[PDB]
């Protein structure tokens, strides 16, 4: 397209203007000093070059001009512009290298902190930790990442979201980790939302998983957990998961397999799985002998 | 043609070709007896005739229901297509076993 | 038939009963979003309206 | 055969009743949950709109002072 | 075999009213969260223009400082 | 005859209602999703305006 | 871990520099007047202490310096600002040791209301309410925080917040064995939720629970008030708690309390009850 | 106001005294050049007239006021002033006129491309591409517009927008049979909804709609593209648009007319069914 072709051929130009600038910019300071106006018009020259050049479909060179802008404003005791623009300059490289973009939202991050605002940096954490388990296959570092933005959130009374991020991090933690961190966060959350405006009942769930997590780590634990649920919270003792729980332990007990793979089934049949229940399932069949 | 191309399926247009069991082509893309080989995949490779016709669409191979089925051809599908040379002195079928039954109950 | 249509019933209700719990914690959500930002509108709005005041009287009066 | 009807039928009408229930009082929640969402955004409308009067006409008014100071 | 049928023709009947009562309400909510996604949009539109407007405003009243 | 007939209403309310209720939890995605550029621009011209005001009346003196 | 130490060590470097600012800022100005920037610069400097602080996980100090701060601030002839720092320090203080928190939270609303904005005022009365009702046990203070605070939502026409607050005080008003707070504030919010087409559902809710209450007292009042909420509310009878309520009546009449019970089980079976019925239900049954 | 036409008059007027303050330009700004916020108070009295011009319902009158103050306030200076102002004149033009307002509004989005304002312009180009199709008959513009303003939405991660559009691209292009389009997008959604829980239920429709635009072109290849996403996912052949498509491809393998027939009755027996699916299913089962 045309529009491409020019506005790359237009980029290239002003990024050779803002590059004779800047040199010029070092000579006049100077030679006639007019103050810092040059180095600002500079700047300004890279953001429009960077924005019409993100245009051009192109990313890499839009956020390298980016953050060379963000450096020369920050070299003039400038920084929350600095700062976003090291943002902008991050969301680009999002398409084009992980890496780059990862350094640039820690420095905005660091930054951020620094002046004093912590639920965007939390906010930026939990990108920071999607960007990097989503392509790149790594937990811990994740795990790290959603705990500092839960610390962050509950530093300010932000329970719903410190709850979704503590609720993630104890799903990981049971997936891979040691189940104690896991039990600890599933009671907690379960048990935090017996007067919910909305969620009277959902907290079952959690419950449930809890006690699953139990029974992986053994029977005697799964039943005195099983039974400490059901007298501390009375509505779980109707619901379908604790007469399925009920069944599979007795049935366990017993090592008659077909009665486990039967109630599994039937469970499954009733209402769909969920993919982490199952593999949970699975592994705990595994350790039928 | 040699080294294939890439080639887009089409419908037989005449019935009479249809029941020739040739594989439709377009003049200006091959010529009438030519054996052509369609790879539909790296493991699917089909031996077609070709038989030309003027309605045929340069860029496309008309192929009728059975052949279309029988190889897996999808109209407005993409598919490589090759010149295949038979060698007669092996290739040259002496004794066939054909089964037939009505197409049509 | 009763009973293929009542499993069709078990389904749906099933995922009805789903899709609330689904909806509720995002709603909840919302309006913890919504409280801050109205927090920090009108911590805005105060103090833009009085330092722009009071500035402006000690800029005009000194003349 | 009776016996299988009875035992389905009750426990159709106990599941038919406590999810019928259930939803109904969670839907009645969030009906009652959504008015202070709409008040809380008309109230932050309001500011946010007397907010931008009041910078408009601040900056206005201070460029013609600064016009006439030039 | 008769009272179960009976409690069964109840069952049906408070399924009707139930379900008689969750659809008017949720026409209620589609209706008023629609009244609350087209306020939310244009208190965005307004917000975005202010930021914009004080953004060029600081920038000009910095300039003509300068000049002073 | 008149329970089939009654099933059959059921399963019209019901679908219906989950058919809503589908775009319901969509919109209400949406509205969620417009919430966070919202909050980001309203905190950028806080930061923009505090800095610029305090600044300002810095250089006054 | 060490995050936090590091934070620490320059916070603890920074109040050292905040003191000098402090003292060298008063030198300055006795000796030369340099005019008021410098208590200012001193502000900035205690406001990102106690932010580091918060930082270090160190809330006491963190609200320390934070009303410190708002202290010189409002000695500096500046109220929102110093009222922003103060309701810093009364969240920061409101774990670890909230009992100043209570104090400094006051002082907010009380600039608040001197200003004279209301919404504010009433939220951080229903937080300095929650804060007695789950830290303390007086409930009274936490009664008078709440009817103030609906006092406030109602005078400004926020209805819905001033329901609230009306059946929580009604609530507590029925725990300590007193009922006629309850019962008028239980049979007002029914009449007012009478015409609302959402909340009809529920007007009968309320009305239910008032019987209950004005059951406390006699047998023959509580029938008139059901048969008057019967008329004033039509379908009142529809619902199944009109017929507990008879069965209750007529079996506590004729001293059936087996009866009485078996029906208080079989409603609980059908439907489970919560602290607050459970403990009516039976210190009604207690005669 | 239905009798503001006096004033209106008077504003007729009051643009004509900013026809008087061009005239200064003309001629007596020689002695008042540093008089630049004169022009500005006209180009104000000037929006202030327009305005009121709004106020009296006059649109043809309200627009040509908007465009005059906007063609002489944009003097390479607040450019932003001006982008608002052309912008109010396309939503006048928009009812009456609707012409004009295109022009205006491909102005206001190239200033703010200039600018680098995103969100607000492909706002605008889906503004102009519904305004083409309910007013003027024009599709493919409306299509390129939808692509741009996707393309926009896209570039900052603004996926459901983006997505939306694309849908509706796909609709449209369906309707205009382009079919690989229109199924890539189907596709593409379905498979990008299924991605997360939150969307997971919606699969299922995209996947139908794709399955209908793949059947229309190759049947053969039709039997190839339900397995392959049956195969994909477990859970999309328990839906009753896979069944359906089953039945009607089978029974396509026979000419009976009455089985597709009956089955589409029976079909919309239970829901009825929408015009862009009604007619595509006439014009396919015709052969």
């Amino acid at each position: 397209g045309m529009d491409t072709s020019g506005k790359q051929a237009e980029a290239m130009a002003l990024l050779a203007e803002a590059e004779r600038k800047v040199k010029n910019s070092q000579s006049f300071f100077s030679g006639l000093f007019g103050g810092s106006s040059k180095i600002e018009e500079a700047c300004e020259i890279y953001a429009r070059a960077a924005n019409m050049f993100k245009m051009a479909k192109n990313w890499s060179a839009a956020g390298n001009a980016f953050c060379q802008a963000a450096q020369l404003h920050l070299q003039l005791q400038s920084k929350h512009d600095a700062a976003t623009c090291f943002v902008d300059a991050g969301n680009a490289f999002k398409k084009a290298d992980p890496q780059e973009a990862i350094n640039c939202l820690m420095r905005a991050i660091e930054i951020y902190t620094d002046m004093g605002r912590f639920t965007i940096a939390a906010k930026h954490h939990i990108s920071i930790a999607e960007i990097y388990e989503t392509e790149l296959v790594d937990v811990e570092k994740a795990i790290a990442h959603y705990e500092q933005s839960a610390d962050y959130y509950k530093g300010e009374e932000s329970n719903s979201s410190a709850n979704k991020c503590l609720l993630k991090v104890a799903g990981y933690a049971a997936q891979l980790e040691q189940y104690q961190k896991a039990i600890d966060i599933y009671e907690q959350v379960g048990t935090s939302a017996m007067d919910s405006p909305l969620l009277k009942y959902s907290a079952k769930d959690y419950f449930f998983k809890a006690a699953l997590c139990h029974f992986c780590i053994d029977m005697l634990n799964a039943k005195l957990a099983v039974q400490k649920y059901e007298e501390l919270f009375p509505a779980f003792s109707d619901s379908r998961e604790c007469k399925l729980m009920k069944k599979l332990l007795e049935a366990h007990e017993e090592q008659n397999v077909d009665s486990y793979t039967e109630s599994v089934k039937e469970y499954d049949s009733i209402s769909r799985l969920d993919q982490w229940l199952t593999t949970m399932l699975l592994r705990i069949k595994k350790t039928i002998q | 043609n040699m080294a294939g191309r890439s080639m887009q399926a089409a419908r037989c247009p005449t019935d009479e070709l249809s029941l020739s069991n040739c594989a439709v082509v377009s003049e200006k893309d091959y010529q009438s007896g030519q054996h052509v080989i369609v790879r539909t995949s790296p493991n699917h490779k089909y031996i077609f005739t070709l038989r030309t016709h003027p309605s045929v669409v340069p860029g496309s191979v008309a192929f009728s229901l059975p052949q279309r089925k029988w190889a897996g051809l999808s109209i407005g599908q993409e598919i490589e297509v090759a010149l295949y040379s038979f060698d007669k002195a092996k290739q040259c079928i002496g004794t066939m076993t054909i089964e037939i039954d009505f197409l049509q109950k | 038939t009763r009973h293929s249509e009542i499993i069709k019933l078990e389904n749906s209700i099933r995922e009805l009963h789903d899709m609330f719990m689904d909806m509720a914690m995002l709603v909840e959500s919302q309006g913890e979003m919504i409280d801050r930002i109205e927090y920090n509108v009108e911590h805005a709005v105060d103090y833009v309206e009085r330092a722009v005041s009071d500035t402006k009287k000690a800029v005009k009066y000194q003349s | 055969r009776a016996d299988q009807l009875a035992d389905e039928s009750l426990e159709s009408t106990r599941r038919m009743l406590q999810l019928v229930e259930e939803s109904k009082d969670a839907g009645i929640r969030t009906l009652v949950m959504l008015d202070e969402q709409g008040e809380q955004l008309e109230r932050i409308e309001e500011g946010m709109d007397q907010i931008n009067k009041d910078m408009k006409e601040a900056e206005k008014n201070l460029t013609d002072l600064g016009k006439f100071a030039g």
